[PDB]
């Protein structure tokens, strides 16, 4: 009758751990632990203890923006808000730089990341600067269409014909 | 070199704070929130996700073949089951809510 | 939806018949579907949207410029708040069920 | 006091109608109505009536695939299959008709529409013939890459 808990009841026996989603209501003094059900988006147990009781939902604030919800089973879980990512060396959330002109989006900015770009390559260009776009193709007109610009490392080409 | 980008640019949330919503049924309807029955808070929260907007680009969508093609990037519903109020009753009924952003062609005549 | 044309194909259904599904923390689990506590038959449905293909043309989606960018449609996933079971303990966990299709891009090179 | 149900207690006094979710138990003969909620995904009280109870959840079958389940609130609403849309003229779930080469897509076979297609225009052509494809707009080649097959209503051109 191994004790999982290593806690054990006055009487001796081994001590009634409160699973996931159960936290500690009465402890195993006299009797047996006392379990009951954490609260939804409340409290959560995620752990198997006869000490540990139902925790309280770890909240999202500012930059925290919510990634996976309270359950009893597991707590929430927040992340940088959309526009930002979780610096390594600031533990805050700084805003993804974005791709400026002339250049566009390689990955973007996820959680831990911040977006990447690249400068747009020889027959690419970007219209603006944003997290979101990456470099587009340059039109070609034809060889019949008249060229009027010519596509730039920031701007597409422009064209007409008769 | 994901180093792959999205056609239709998208924005996904968790929505707790959800107050109305549309019946599958197609009847208007709306949901609960504070709910502070029993000094609780409870609380539904939802995974909503929608459009960055509808032309990402001039011609539309993000990289179709503008030439023979109009596009346009609409917002894609889905179902939950949820708790609803139709005025005095309130029940679970299932709830219209946006879940992604993709791109819709149009040919063009000539 | 007019003559009006999807880039992806796409086919969405009713899912009561669910018994396994992916925890949204990435843990694989379980669901529930007889249940037959009470004479009754209770279920769990889901609203289910995966891809008629990766490549409904040779090209990949549907009408990208071919010329530029690869393209594979690919499905997106939602998160519900259903009942699961993680061996012997069986609670309410959030399931990342199939809910659209939609195309991806890549530049080539040159 | 005015009775909305229209049945009174022998007492003389109005009935409590069971509302959405909730069936008649034991109507109100000598004492007042006894509601119960529904079983979910088996009955239903899509109506607030002092006498009807806890209806059963529509089923599904053959070619009824489902579109609404049921729950206590209201019923589930079956529709035609994946393939097929319900014929005003048969009652029955008749099969989508498919767009044949030298034809496309124009609207989706819907819950009470059939496939509707379209003779593929100038420069479009089909591929197979299904529910699901459109008319693509045909190759167009170029300088180098000599012209081999034209473009046809029903086949792309090709080159290299």
């Amino acid at each position: 009758e191994t004790c999982s808990t290593g806690l054990y009841t006055h009487s001796g026996e081994c001590c009634k751990a409160c699973n996931l989603g159960e936290g500690v209501a009465q402890p195993c003094g006299a009797d047996q632990t006392v379990c009951e059900p954490c609260l939804d988006s409340v409290t959560f147990s995620d752990v198997v203890s006869a000490t540990e009781p139902c925790k309280p939902c770890t909240e999202c604030l500012g930059l925290q923006s919510m990634s996976a919800p309270c359950v009893e089973a597991d707590d929430a879980v927040c992340r940088c808000a959309y526009g930002y990512y979780q610096d390594e060396e600031t533990g805050h959330c700084e805003a993804c730089s974005v791709c400026e002109v002339g250049s566009g989006l390689v990955f973007s900015c996820q959680d831990k990341q911040n977006t990447v770009c690249e400068e747009c390559p020889e027959g690419t260009y970007s219209d603006e600067a944003n997290h979101v776009d990456p470099c587009l193709p340059c039109t070609v007109c034809e060889d019949t269409e008249r060229q009027l610009r010519e596509c730039t490392p920031w701007a597409d080409a422009e064209c007409e014909h008769h | 070199h994901m180093g792959e980008f999205s056609v239709c640019d998208s924005v996904s949330v968790w929505v707790g704070d959800k107050t109305t919503a549309t019946d599958i049924k197609g009847k208007e309807v709306t949901v609960l929130a504070e709910v502070n029955i029993n000094n609780s808070v409870f609380r539904q929260y939802f995974f909503e996700t929608k459009c960055r907007a509808s032309n990402p680009v001039e011609s539309g969508c993000r990289g179709i073949d503008s030439k023979h093609w109009n596009s346009y990037c609409t917002t894609t519903h889905t179902f939950v089951k949820a708790l609803t109020t139709d005025e005095k009753q309130a029940a679970w009924r299932f709830i219209r809510i946006d879940t992604a952003c993709v791109c819709v062609l149009s040919r063009k005549a000539t």
